[PDB]
RNA sequence: GGCGGUUUUUU
């Protein structure tokens, strides 16, 4: 539902990179380039960005009030 | 002095519903309403 | 409710008024959604659409490259039936 | 529901002893040291240090059970050398070696930091 | 019948990771130091959360989990603070804990990104990795939702929970060229050469060495952000030494009692 | 014009259109 | 929710991913399993051997 | 048609256009017996031995024969048919975000996974099945090996540190509904705290945990045998309320109150419980490799490659050959390749262009063994393992088969009314049945005393 | 009765839980949990011993 | 009544006393899904009233 | 009093098929919430640790407790009277581990030997003389395993990969391949261990141990074998993956040639059957003999491809290691994985013509070709064609239906068999009689 | 006397389960039949029925 | 039990396995595959 | 290929051929012996034999 | 102190 705070395998902080990842992918960088641009050498941490599903958006679509 | 406060379903407004009273909002008029979070010490261990 | 009232009422003026009210409500809802999703909720859809377009073009270039590099195809882990 | 807490892997319980010694009757000059609330960290190094010591005929640590926080180190030295002093000297020399390594690492770091 | 004289040489010193090489040591000691880096390393981290109002969409425990995973710098505070379990007082005293507060509420139309920056810490030095690179996203709030809580971070190590695991990814390698034959390659020509391989590109692996012991242990300690890498190495060495000292003291008392 | 070889990609555009036109529970 | 927009679906506490096509009786989501039988108006021929008839045409 | 269809959405081209142009035709099972169907258009139409040369139709994509749960299986043709069927059956039991609006639902029994990631290798069919948006699993670094021994007969060894960070963490919701009604002329129910005086029939449990209205407030702790609603029926009052089932333990999420069709006060209360992956939990990949978490080791104890990459799961290598599930190995290899590259791969069943050699060639261009094997280290002593373990990403799931939901015991619990014998069922706090087969086993053993004790002493003594 | 409640009864002091490997235990040992150990009870006579 | 463990390994947790005795006392942990038995002297009542009511 | 460590319970799996399915166990409590048991006590129960469920009963009387301890117990119920052979054998990863551990090229250092000796509950406390003193003390896997064998046990066994044409020729008592297990005075001398020596078979090592030593001695034997071989496997390591599934190119060429020859042969058989030359084999009709010849040709082709694949395997291959150990797998599985799956028969015959004279709408009518009827030409490693994929699905469905009907009928069969003789028993007069004292056998088992 | 199980409770355990239950079929043959011809996968179920998704118990 | 345990494992014409086992257990007047070996 | 001790087979054959005639293992063969109603109902035809 | 039925799942 939301980007984890760290990698399950390694432990590197990753929650502070989802927005940068979206921005780099939207600019022009591909995933394979934006990943190493952010700095994710180990493949165990690249899955947190290649596979993470973002359902918090759908969750917020059901606004309580207003 | 706790009249038991509820939150409407779609309006999300607070309502005071006492015993032996209908379950409806003060406005619009729905039949759904939830309660409010308790006042106890909700403490967690970030574990 | 407005749509049901418009479908139930046969008067032309009432139907036009209901249609105008429904259009105004839809426009207001769309404006609120846009103002609420101007960030994040819209950037995610933008990145998704551009990424699917990039994937389509990637697949097309891969296909044309596979069609071009038709020199030889000698592999072991592959086969196909051949009756008669 | 029966998951153990997370502090029972290192914290000692009221009544449990940290280290216990038990002399064996099968062979002479043989002692098993049972250490409570420890893991392979505090066992593999002691086994390796005991091996380096030539007067130690046998030295090996084991974990009776992974879920159980406990290890058993069997030691056997020459008849003119007791396993208690063997273990003591092993731990002492290991501590000295770690301190020397820490000092060397610190000086190497302070040199690497613009030097 | 004594210990050895290990040497150390650093090859890369940075503010994110440190690569060094230890020579003239034993494989057991190397592995022990590695495991101590990964677990037994004092460090501060959120541990006791108290939420007063959470109208967000996630769960009430989800917030606490994320707050615990958020790192917190402790370069010179972990050595001063004591374990809350060994404290000699009641309630999280500032002498053995740090306090944090969060109070956010989405008023504008755009959704809010409650990041780690909202964690207002009472202490100056104990703060999340946001000094010197976006912040850790806790949750997202929409208009009409809020989140008010206060947390206390204590000292701990990885052996208790993964939150107190400073080392992100410890890379430990010994004997790059399979010289000691600790790993038998069915087809050596099909395996790549290690980063530290001194062997040429012709030969696949170094020949066999019978009277050869494991030496030259290469470590690449990558810090998550809380403690610096060299600080982690020093703290781990100190912790291992303290464990050995406590074991020796207990052994002496046991021998004297018998 | 016939589409030789280059078909692994066009083979799924038709499936995509079919699923977008008709849902999974369209029979019910 | 006949051809309604995802906006209104979310406003009505529903999601656009719900395939739908299931009843709601007494608050429970009821789904009808498609039952199968023999096609009517077709003449089959069987040879049941555990009887007195050698062949049998069914309609 | 391909281009007019690719430029759809933006304009107004759909499947109806193809059906009208006369490029597609709906063939039924009775007419399919009289057409010369083809698999692929290019392969089966060039110029070889005159096999038929009179094709009338051509399928779209062969893999389309697969269904819903069988479609999500990557490389299903690389596995045995029984394991594909087992996987299609277990896929329905996987946890994750079953629906986007779950916070509004009040269903009974609902498991929601925290971080449901997307498969690193997705078939081209799940794109329409909608599995990528609402996944039911996490991509884990699985290492096929026999590390300790707790994963030797269809069992796994999870990483304790990963579980701590939030590896397959989930929340289970349980709802409880209760409506007051007019039982009779004199009998009548009402929500009210049963005090210790006026109420005669009452349970020996806590009641002040709830508010005056009688409904437990949200975000409050609750354990087994704790009052959740204050229903009292006037005879003066009998406590006819409901209690949280035993062995539940959780926290109240929300409370809803309304008027049912009859017009009486009807409330629903769902209590959530965060189920931390512990041993005994049942897991399964997308190939029928079901298992139960045997033991969990920390990151310091789990093995590690040349760099800081400890496996999250360790299956039993012995579970591979007998079951013949090479699709799982292919998936792991392709997942390693996709994570090193930076994009989801394809696992379509029939593709004629996804072999193992080419995937291995791509993987070798990243410093890894072409076959995926890597060199690990004994996490305990730190010595290299002589055997190069096969580690790589693989998509795992988590079934709702929790160990806490199945554990049960008994010590003279409740008894039935017809035949004074123990109850049945974990919810009713019943005892296990000593079957006739168990009777025969005991007879063979010759333990008549034990047999009589089971069928009389601990069953239903009577004079 | 003859096959449901005479030749096949339901007994007390019985527990049912999933199983997992444990090579550290002998073939005659069975690793039981703590909840079940606390729930079940064995009656023992009192003796000055 | 709501209590707070002031000493011991569980120092910091909050729970409601389920079963009390003359020495020990059973307390249910708010966070974890388990009830423990801690000495009574180790507990400290914190309560949860609601001043005001007007 | 609550259940404490050491109590005697009776553990069971819901389907009690035979006596060895409800044996006593000594209770041991552990933190987590799951029943547990040694893997060797998994064959009797037939459990699998994949989410199974087992029952645990506790008696309530010293009388009944002693009765269970003396009769129904794991170590006492090691051999079964149905086949007078063990039922608890090393049939898990420990089996493959001990096989690789007991090879002739296994050498250990003093550190590893002394670490493995820690896991031996029947160690006398003396370190054995190393098989290689100089130039460096190196023990041997077999030498370390000798200490695990209790007492002075004597037995001889044959290894799986033992060439039969060896006892006749020379090197009878000195096998080049390290076969012919010859244990003397409880000390392994020659040969490698596998299921033939440690598994459940008549005269196996565990069987000889139980017949010679006692039940408690055999219990300690099982425990030590597992606990030492697992700790050594911690260092050895065992895995499986593509590195083991791939062939050696030339194997692929041989497999393709064999498949082409098989196709040509079946086409020739079809041409002969069409032109009316294949005479009816005695006892069978023309179609019957045609199907028999086609099936024999396909089976011969499959066996040839499998033998070629097996001979092409390498010693470092994990599939071959597990197969030769007998822990899990078989030569047919390795063949179906690498070389070729084979035919997908249904009801003991080939895939029928569901449609009008053809299997699927793709294939043309009257196509008795191999691929058209179901012969899977590819392998699980190189993907499968959709037709053969659907056909493999049909074969799997047949197997599932067969298992269901078997489980439904055998239940009633066993119920009747037990109700027919639940009362028979041997009397003190040394004679078998029923409940009516009617002599059934003057002496049990004649 | 009528059928049973024609209307089931939609299993809302995951999205795949919801879809599968909505597109599921069911045969009217008696439960646990001695015969074995109707359970076998017929060749005609190509592109019409999933050849893998099916229970493994008595049905 | 000894004759029932392998019954759970077992499967010109002989019809061996569970069917033949059932036929022998139930002395019937008409077996399925009668035959003499002369 | 399986093996079963000859003792079990001999015992079964003897129980089937004890009363001269081939007593069938089914109810119709076992309930004819003069064992007793409490044992015949334990198998089948409960109400009938009672 | 509470029942019958059906369905779905698991070994
Ligand atoms: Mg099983
Ligand atoms: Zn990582
Ligand atoms: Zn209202
Ligand atoms: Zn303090």
């Amino acid at each position: 539902m939301i980007i984890p705070v760290r990698c399950f395998t390694c432990g590197k902080i990753v929650g502070n990179k989802w927005e940068a990842y979206l921005g780099l992918l939207q600019a022009e960088y591909t995933e394979g380039d934006a990943l190493d641009a952010l700095g994710l050498k180990r493949y165990c941490c690249r899955r947190m960005l290649l596979a993470h599903v973002d359902l918090i958006e759908k969750l917020l679509n059901y606004a309580p009030l207003e | 002095q706790q009249p038991m406060i509820y939150i409407c379903g779609e309006c999300h407004t607070e309502n005071e519903i006492k015993s032996r009273d209908p379950i409806r909002c003060r406005e619009c008029g729905y039949r759904i309403m939830y309660k409010k979070r308790t006042k106890r010490l909700v403490v967690f261990d970030a574990r | 409710l407005k749509e049901k009232a418009m479908a139930e009422d046969l008067g032309d003026q009432d139907k036009a008024k209901q249609i105008q009210d429904q259009l105004n409500e839809l426009e207001e809802r769309a404006e609120a959604l846009d103002r609420q999703r101007t960030k994040n909720i819209s950037a995610i859809s933008y990145i998704n659409q551009r990424n699917r377009e990039w994937n389509i073009v990637e697949s097309e270039k891969a296909l044309v490259a596979e069609s071009h590099n038709m020199k030889n195809q000698q592999m072991d882990p592959f086969t196909r039936r051949q009756c008669k | 529901m029966n998951a153990p807490p997370a502090f029972e892997s290192f914290l000692l319980f009221e009544g449990e002893k940290k280290i216990t010694i038990n002399k064996d009757t099968k062979v002479p000059n043989a002692c098993l040291f049972t250490i409570n609330k420890e893991d392979h960290t505090l066992g593999n190094i002691i086994k390796s240090q005991l091996l380096k010591d030539p007067q130690v005929l046998f030295a090996g640590y084991k974990v009776p059970h992974p879920l159980e926080h406990k290890i058993i180190i069997r030691v056997q030295t020459t008849p003119d050398y007791s396993p208690q002093e063997a273990f003591t000297n092993a731990i002492t020399d290991l501590i000295s070696e770690l301190s020397l390594l820490e000092e060397r690492f610190r000086v190497a770091i302070k040199d690497k930091q613009e030097g | 019948p004594y210990a050895n004289q290990p040497t150390v040489r650093i090859t890369e010193l940075t503010d994110e990771n440190v690569k060094f090489i230890i020579e003239n040591t034993d494989l057991a000691v190397a592995n022990s130091i590695r495991r101590v880096f990964i677990a037994e390393v004092p460090i501060i981290a959120i541990d006791w959360v108290q939420i007063d109002a959470n109208s967000s969409v996630l769960h009430d425990e989800f917030i606490a989990h994320r707050l615990g995973l958020i790192p917190l710098t402790s370069d010179d505070i972990v050595d001063k603070l004591q374990y809350s379990r060994d404290c000699t007082c009641e309630e999280f005293c500032p002498e053995c804990s740090v306090e944090f507060t969060l109070d956010v509420r989405c008023n504008e139309d755009q959704t809010r990104h409650v990041t780690s920056r909202d964690l207002i810490s009472n202490s100056p030095r104990v703060i999340p990795v946001t000094s010197r690179q976006d912040d850790i996203l806790i949750v997202k709030l929409r208009k009409g939702q809020e989140l008010r809580l206060r947390a206390y971070a204590k000292k701990g190590f990885g052996k208790e929970h993964a939150k107190w695991n400073p080392t992100a990814g410890v890379a430990f390698e010994y004997d790059p060229d399979n010289a000691l034959r600790h790993t038998v390659y069915p087809k050596p020509e099909e395996w790549p050469k290690s980063e530290y391989s001194e062997l040429d590109e012709d030969e696949s692996q170094a020949p066999y060495d019978p009277n050869g012991k494991p030496e030259r242990f290469y470590y690449n300690v990558e810090s998550c952000g809380s403690l610096r890498p060299e600080t982690i190495v020093l703290s781990a060495l100190s912790g291992l030494k303290k464990k050995l000292s406590d074991l020796q003291t207990q052994l002496s008392h046991e021998i004297q009692s018998d | 014009e016939i589409t030789p070889d280059l078909w692994q990609e066009a083979c799924w555009i038709v499936i995509s259109s079919y699923f977008d036109e008709k849902g999974l529970v369209r029979q019910q | 929710l006949n051809g309604l927009t995802d906006r209104d679906l979310c406003e009505l506490n529903e999601c656009p991913l719900d395939p739908g096509g299931y009843f709601i009786i007494n608050g429970s989501e009821k789904v009808l399993i498609a039952q199968e039988k023999m096609a009517t108006n077709t003449v089959y021929v069987f040879a049941k051997k555990d009887s007195k008839y050698a062949y049998t045409g069914e309609c | 048609h391909i281009d007019q269809l690719k430029e759809r959405e933006y304009n107004n081209y759909s499947w109806q256009d193809l059906v009208a142009s006369g490029v597609v035709e709906y063939i039924d099972t009775l007419e399919e017996e009289t057409v010369m169907l083809a698999m692929t258009p290019d392969d089966l139409q060039e110029k070889e031995v005159a096999y038929c040369s009179t094709y009338t139709h051509c399928e779209i994509h062969p893999s389309m024969i697969l269904g819903v749960c069988a479609s999500i299986i990557p490389f299903p043709d690389h596995n045995q048919s029984p394991r594909n069927t087992y996987q299609s059956a277990m896929g329905k039991q996987a946890m994750g975000v079953y629906i986007t609006n779950f916070h509004v639902r009040m269903d009974t029994l609902a498991h929601v996974l925290y971080y449901p990631q997307k498969p690193l290798v997705t078939t081209r069919s799940m794109e329409y099945l909608r599995f990528r948006e609402l996944p039911a699993g996490i991509n884990s670094i699985v290492a096929i090996a026999s590390y300790t021994g707790y994963n030797q007969e269809d069992s796994v060894i999870m990483n304790r540190s990963a579980v701590d960070r939030g590896f397959f963490r989930s929340v289970f919701y349980r709802s409880y509904k209760e409506q007051e009604s007019k039982k009779g002329f004199d009998q009548e129910e009402v929500f009210e705290k049963p005090t210790r005086e006026t109420c005669q029939g009452m349970r020996h449990a806590i009641y002040d945990k709830l508010d005056d209205d009688g409904l437990i407030a949200p975000g409050v702790r609750v354990s087994g045998d704790d009052v959740i609603i204050g229903k009292t029926v006037t005879l003066t009052k009998r406590d006819c309320s409901t209690f949280l089932r035993t062995s539940e333990t959780g926290i109240v999420d929300q409370v809803m109150v309304t008027l049912n069709q009859e017009g009486y006060k009807f409330c629903k209360i769902r209590v959530r419980s965060v189920r931390i992956p512990q041993i005994g939990d049942k897991f399964a990949s997308r190939h029928g490799q079901k298992g139960t978490c045997g033991i969990q080791y920390r990151q310091e104890d789990m093995p590690f490659t040349c760099e800081g990459i400890t496996p999250d799961i360790i299956i039993n290598p012995h579970a591979i050959p007998s079951r013949m599930t090479i699709g799982h190995l292919i998936e792991c290899l392709q997942g390693k390749v996709s994570a090193n590259k930076g994009e989801i791969g394809d696992a379509t069943p029939f593709n004629d262009a996804v072999n193992v050699q080419k995937i291995s060639n791509l993987l070798s261009d990243y410093g890894y063994h072409l076959r995926g094997n890597e060199v690990l280290y004994n996490g305990f002593t730190g010595r290299k393992i002589t055997s190069q373990i096969f580690i790589g990403p693989t998509y795992y799931q988590r079934l709702k088969h929790m160990v806490d939901d199945k554990i049960h015991s008994r010590a003279r619990g409740p008894i039935q009314i017809l035949n004074r014998q123990p109850m049945e069922g974990r919810s009713r706090d019943g005892g296990l049945r000593f079957g006739e087969m168990e009777r025969d086993c005991q007879i063979a053993h010759g333990a008549a005393q034990f047999l009589r004790e089971r069928l009389f002493e601990a069953s239903d003594p009577y004079q | 009765r003859v096959r449901g409640n005479l030749m096949g009864k339901r007994v007390d002091f019985s527990a049912r839980t999933v199983i997992t490997p444990d090579p550290n235990l002998s073939i005659d040992q069975v690793g039981v949990p703590r909840s079940i150990a606390a729930n079940m009870t064995f009656a023992e006579i009192v003796t000055p011993f | 009544q709501t209590v707070r463990i002031s000493q011991g390994p569980y120092k910091g947790y909050i729970g409601v006393v389920k079963d009390a005795t003359e020495s020990t006392a059973r307390v249910e942990l708010h966070s974890t899904c388990q009830t423990i038995s801690v000495d009574r002297q180790r507990l400290t009542t914190v309560g949860s009233r609601r001043p005001g009511g007007m | 009093r609550h259940m404490c460590d050491g109590d005697i319970v009776i553990f069971n799996r819901q389907p009690t098929l035979h006596k060895m399915s409800m044996m006593g166990h000594r209770v041991r409590i552990l933190p987590w919430s799951t029943f547990r048991l040694n893997l060797s006590v998994t064959t009797p129960y037939n459990a699998d640790f994949d989410g199974d469920e087992m029952n645990l009963h506790l008696p309530q009387s010293l009388e009944t407790r002693a009765e269970i301890q003396e009769l129904a117990m794991v170590p006492r119920m090691i051999v079964t009277p149905q086949s007078n052979r063990p039922v608890m054998g090393i049939v898990q990863d420990t089996l493959t581990a001990v096989r690789k551990f007991t090879k002739r090229d296994v050498f250990l250092e003093r550190g590893e030997v002394m670490n493995l000796l820690m896991f031996l509950s029947t160690w006398d406390g003396k370190v054995p003389q190393p098989a290689i003193l100089k130039p460096r003390p190196l023990w041997t896997g077999k030498q370390i395993f000798s200490l695990i064998i209790p007492g002075h046990i004597n037995c001889i066994r044959t290894h799986s990969t033992h060439p039969d044409d060896e006892d006749s020729g020379p090197y009878k008592h000195i096998s080049p391949g390290d076969t012919k297990v010859v244990v003397e005075n409880g000390e392994l001398i020659m040969g490698i261990l596998c299921k033939k020596s440690l598994g459940t078979s008549a005269g196996s090592l565990v069987h000889i141990s139980y017949l010679e030593m006692g039940h408690d001695i055999t219990r300690l034997f099982y425990s030590n074998i597992q606990t030492v071989i697992n700790n050594w496997l911690l260092i050895e390591g065992h895995t499986i993956g593509i590195g083991d599934s791939i062939a050696d190119s030339k194997t692929y060429q041989d497999i393709q040639n064999t498949i082409k020859k098989a196709k040509q042969d079946v086409i020739e058989v079809i041409e002969k059957a069409h032109n009316n030359e294949l005479e009816p084999t005695p006892g069978n009709t023309l179609r019957q003999t045609f199907e028999n010849q086609v099936n024999r040709i396909l089976n011969d082709a499959r066996d040839k491809t499998g033998s070629s694949a097996q001979k092409s395997l390498s010693e470092y291959n994990n599939f071959k290691s597990m197969v030769v150990s007998g822990a899990k797998g078989s030569k047919i599985n390795i063949s179906q994985v690498i070389a070729v799956v084979g035919q997908q028969n249904v009801e003991g015959k080939r895939i029928p013509f569901g449609f009008k004279h053809r299997t699927l709408p793709h294939f043309i009518k009257d196509d008795y070709g191999p691929e058209s009827r179901g012969f899977v030409e590819n392998s699980y490693l190189a993907g499968l064609t959709p037709t053969e994929f659907f056909f493999h699905a049909m074969g799997g469905r047949e197997g599932l239906i067969d298992t269901a009907v078997k489980t439904a009928e055998t239940g009633y069969i066993q119920r009747r068999l037990i109700k027919s003789m639940e009362s028979v028993m041997v009397k003190y007069d040394a004679t078998v009689r029923n409940s009516i004292n009617q002599v059934v056998q003057l002496r049990y088992g004649e | 006397q009528a059928r049973a199980g024609v209307s089931q409770v939609l299993n809302r355990l995951t999205f795949a389960s919801t879809l599968s239950h909505l597109r599921r079929l069911n045969s009217p043959i008696g439960r646990d039949g001695k015969l074995a011809k109707p359970r076998q996968l017929h060749n005609t179920l190509w592109g019409m029925v999933c050849p893998a998704e099916t229970p493994e118990g008595h049905a | 039990q000894s004759l029932g345990e392998p019954a759970t494992q077992m499967t010109k014409n002989v019809t061996l396995g569970v069917p033949r086992l059932k036929e022998l257990i139930n002395i019937s007047k008409k077996p399925k595959t009668p035959s003499l070996t002369v | 290929g399986s093996y079963v001790n000859y003792r079990h087979l001999a015992l079964l054959c003897d129980t089937m051929t004890c009363r001269g005639h081939l007593m069938a293992i089914t109810r119709h063969g076992v309930n004819r012996q003069d064992t007793g109603p409490l044992m015949k109902c334990s198998f089948e035809e409960t109400v009938d034999v009672l």
